């Protein structure tokens, strides 16, 4: 069984 | 090393009430410590902190395939990962080991344990002692073990008390004067 | 009234030393970190590892945009730089101590920023740098850092200990001693 990552979002500039 | 710092942290937290009856899940951007954005379950949308967070709360917002991955978080990350380390997390339980000594003060020393939750009880001729306790709380080892240092002022049988839930019954430990 | 658990995937980096991190916490313990130099999961107990994977490629993604984030957010608040938060420094044992029973040295470093410390272990005033052990940057709820160094050793009347810590908000190194 795997731990599953949460991915983020890119930023506004 | 004089030259200025910059921080990014980023904490996706899942919390469970109840096993995972109710979950609340946060994704927290910090600078610095500055919390400036999170994403609350229970509110469903990004909202700015500190308003460093203001373009990405209204660029985040405006891309609906990002909310419903987020909304959704609570099943596909929290639920999931509850699941995972559930065996060796939640149901993980290690004995404590207890050692009394004189410093006076009656040292109950009581260590190894997990998890953190645990009560110290000491008993002068088996009547509870509920003043005189100095008492250190809980110290985390930081390798998934506890201690605690609960110390009884003295001037008969002393008896040290532990219930925690790795034990079926409290563990005692007594000393003589 | 309060939450049994929390788990938290804790993540930051740090310019201009160009430091990640990516680790998993739950109720205040590490299960694991990606060492970013190995590109490798590491288990904060070896048997995590048998019970449960993680693909340590997507902590490494995480960390490029962390940084993409950190440079967009340093120009956003015109390079404010973060304020040095010196550390508490407590050195314990294990358990209670028995002359020549082997026990092990805690030093517990907390609440500080940023995350950047150098930590000697001093046996007589000297370095001890074999069968020492440390804790990668733990997060505290204030959004500071915390961090564990280990010594197993032999209690003796003859040896003196040092947990030696250096940290940009210190004016000097900081020795936090320990003797039977
Ligand atoms: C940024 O910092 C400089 C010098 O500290 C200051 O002169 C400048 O006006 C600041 N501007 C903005 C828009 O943040
Ligand atoms: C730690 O040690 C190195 C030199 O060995 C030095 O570059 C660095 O500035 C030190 N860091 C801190 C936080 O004192």
């Amino acid at each position: 069984a795997g731990f599953a990552g949460e991915q983020g979002p890119a930023g506004e500039p | 090393d004089t030259r200025p710092r910059f921080l990014e942290q980023v904490k996706h937290e899942c919390h469970f009430f109840n096993g995972t009856e109710r979950v609340r899940f946060l994704d927290r951007y910090f600078y610095h410590q500055e919390e400036y954005v999170r994403f609350d379950s229970d509110v469903g949308e990004y909202r700015a902190v500190t308003e460093l967070g203001r373009p990405d709360a209204e660029y985040w917002n405006s891309q609906k395939d990002l909310l419903e991955q987020k909304r959704a978080a609570v099943d596909t990350y929290c639920r999931h990962n509850y699941g995972v380390g559930e065996s060796f997390t939640v149901q993980r339980r290690v004995y404590p080991e207890v050692t009394v000594y004189p410093a006076n003060l009656l040292v109950c020393s009581v260590n190894g344990f997990y998890p953190g939750s645990i009560e110290v009880r000491w008993f002068r001729n088996g009547q509870e002692e509920k003043t005189g306790v100095v008492s250190t709380g809980l110290i985390q080892n930081g390798d998934w073990t506890f201690q605690t240092l609960v110390m009884l002022e003295t001037v008969e049988v002393y008896t040290c008390q532990v219930e925690h839930p790795s034990l079926t019954s409290p563990l005692t430990v007594e000393w003589r004067a | 009234i309060k939450e049994e658990h929390v788990i938290i995937q804790a993540e930051f980096y740090l310019n201009p030393d160009q430091s990640g991190e990516f680790m998993f916490d739950f109720d205040g313990d590490e299960i694991f970190h990606v060492d970013m130099a190995k590109k490798e999961t590491v288990w904060r107990l070896e048997e995590f590892g048998r019970f449960a994977s993680a693909e340590a490629q997507g902590a490494l993604a995480n960390i490029a945009v962390d940084k993409a984030n950190l440079e967009i957010m340093t120009k956003r608040s015109n390079y404010t730089p973060i304020t040095n938060v010196p550390p508490e420094v407590t050195v314990l044992t294990n358990s209670p101590v028995e002359l020549r029973e082997p026990n092990v040295l805690i030093c517990f470093i907390d609440k500080f920023t940023p995350p950047v410390v150098n930590v000697t272990w001093l046996r007589n005033g000297k370095p001890v740098t074999t069968g020492v052990s440390e804790t990668v940057f733990l997060p505290r709820e204030d959004h500071l850092f915390r961090k564990f160094h280990y010594l197993p050793f032999l209690p003796s009347t003859e040896d003196v200990y040092d947990c030696r810590v250096e940290h940009w908000g210190l004016d000097e190194p900081l020795l936090k001693h320990w003797e039977f």
